[PDB]
């Protein structure tokens, strides 16, 4: 059977600054 | 010098408008904790909205929306009060405008809002910005192409809840085209969009294989860049999460030579990646399982089991574990794992896994005893175990909390070691 090692459903900001 | 800039930004005059818009745009553009809060309290975001309006002067729409930016790149209740200033419709309204100077900005501020929450990601979803950042694409300008790539991955990105696939899927011919690009940046961020998008149904990853991607995929696992490499392999280790005919597509196109490759990575996380991919091969019918073993896969996964990094041999052992059970179908299977030399490896593991990994370890163990079982009414394998000093360990599993390997090691210290 298929499996996935991660399963943590983290929305972490995914954001950039324009310097 | 903010009360000076706020009613300088208030004045009725153009130029001193964007006099002052620039100078706010220089103090939010520094890398470690701009002053955001204070720009807040100024309370001049929604002045900044309006300088981003059809038919302002272009240079000012481009700096209202670079500080607008950077106020967006802060927390979700500094980036809250750019939305609540209803500045989403307008960044999307400014993907239409003729400038790429003007353009590329407004698709980065997307970006900051989209990347916040799904909550902002819907959002942006939801006053129709896939139409024109999938536009953005036929630009002549890469520096616009590589920054849109980044705000249209934060539009796939996130399964709790998961974006609305009929918008997203939109986007899978652009991405297509997207993985040939020349550029590594734009490469990037176009391979996580893909890693987003086929991490989820079957449906979803039909779709991905449907456009031809991963034939491509594969050969972006040979990229110079291992920032390449990672979100890559990610793809492809999630379309072989599907099914059988799904994972045929993969290794059609030549995933397995090139997973051997991967699985002598510098990185340690593509090599546990790699590891994982391999093991949702093996987990496919005895002809797949075949084909990993004749790309020469399962040396460097034996050493991988008995060598590398906890986590990385958690995969190592579901590889070796999964390809096991196509011994009761093809013998020569085990008996090709055992003259590799895992069993030991195997043994060693059943004191240190996880609960889990320790019942994928012991279906590994079972079905070599039931091979070489077999292959005495047609045990060598039981007294390599004993001699591993595996008959030990298994008999110690005895003392599991767990139902389901007391009674598993129960049963292979009866049938196998009575």
């Amino acid at each position: 059977r298929k499996h996935k090692f991660d399963t943590s459903t983290w929305a972490l900001p995914n954001k950039r600054r324009r310097i | 010098e903010l009360p000076q800039m706020t009613q300088q930004l208030n004045s009725d005059d153009m130029q001193e408008q964007l006099s002052a818009t620039v100078k706010f745009r220089q103090i939010l553009s520094r890398e470690h904790r701009p002053p955001i809060d204070v720009v807040i309290q100024a309370g001049v975001v929604p002045r900044l909205v309006e300088f981003m309006r059809e038919n302002q002067p272009e240079m000012l729409q481009l700096e209202a929306a670079w500080a607008l930016t950077n106020i967006a790149s802060g927390t979700s209740a500094q980036t809250k009060v750019v939305v609540d200033a209803d500045a989403v419709p307008l960044f999307i309204q400014l993907l239409y405008t003729g400038s790429v100077e003007v353009k590329e900005q407004a698709i980065w501020a997307l970006g900051n809002v989209a990347g916040d929450s799904t909550d902002y990601r819907d959002y942006v979803l939801q006053c129709n910005a896939m139409e024109p950042i999938l536009g953005l694409f036929n630009s002549n300008k890469p520096s616009l192409i590589r920054t849109a790539t980044w705000t249209l991955s934060n539009l796939c990105r996130g399964k709790k809840p998961q974006p609305d696939w009929s918008v997203v899927s939109q986007a899978l011919p652009t991405l297509a085209k997207l993985i040939y690009s020349m550029d590594t940046e734009t490469l990037v961020d176009a391979c996580w969009a893909i890693s987003y998008l086929s991490d989820g149904p079957q449906e979803a990853i039909q779709a991905v294989i449907d456009v031809r991607i991963p034939k491509r995929l594969v050969e972006l696992l040979s990229h110079e860049s291992t920032l390449v490499q990672t979100p890559a392999l990610r793809a492809v280790g999630n379309i072989v999460t599907g099914n059988d005919l799904q994972t045929q597509v993969v290794i059609n196109a030549g995933v397995l030579p090139a997973l051997r490759l991967l699985l002598s990575s510098p990185k340690e996380n593509i090599k546990k990646e790699a590891c994982w991919t391999i093991s949702n091969i093996t987990a496919g019918n005895t002809e797949q399982i075949q084909a990993v073993i004749d790309a020469n896969l399962i040396p460097p996964l034996v050493k991988l089991l008995e060598v590398a990094e906890y986590k990385t041999k958690k995969e190592a052992c579901w590889a070796i574990s999964n390809a096991s059970s196509g011994g009761l179908q093809r013998p020569d299977i085990i008996r090709y794992l055992v003259s590799q030399g895992c069993i030991k490896p195997l043994c060693d593991l059943l004191e240190i896994a996880d609960n889990r990994i320790i019942e994928v370890t012991l279906d590994a163990l079972e079905n070599i005893l039931k091979m070489g079982e077999a292959d005495k009414e047609a045990n060598e394998n039981a007294d390599f175990i004993e001699k591993a000093g595996g008959m030990e360990k298994i008999f110690n599993c005895q003392q599991n909390e767990n139902d389901k390997i007391y009674e598993k090691a129960y049963k292979i210290i009866e049938t196998y070691f009575g």
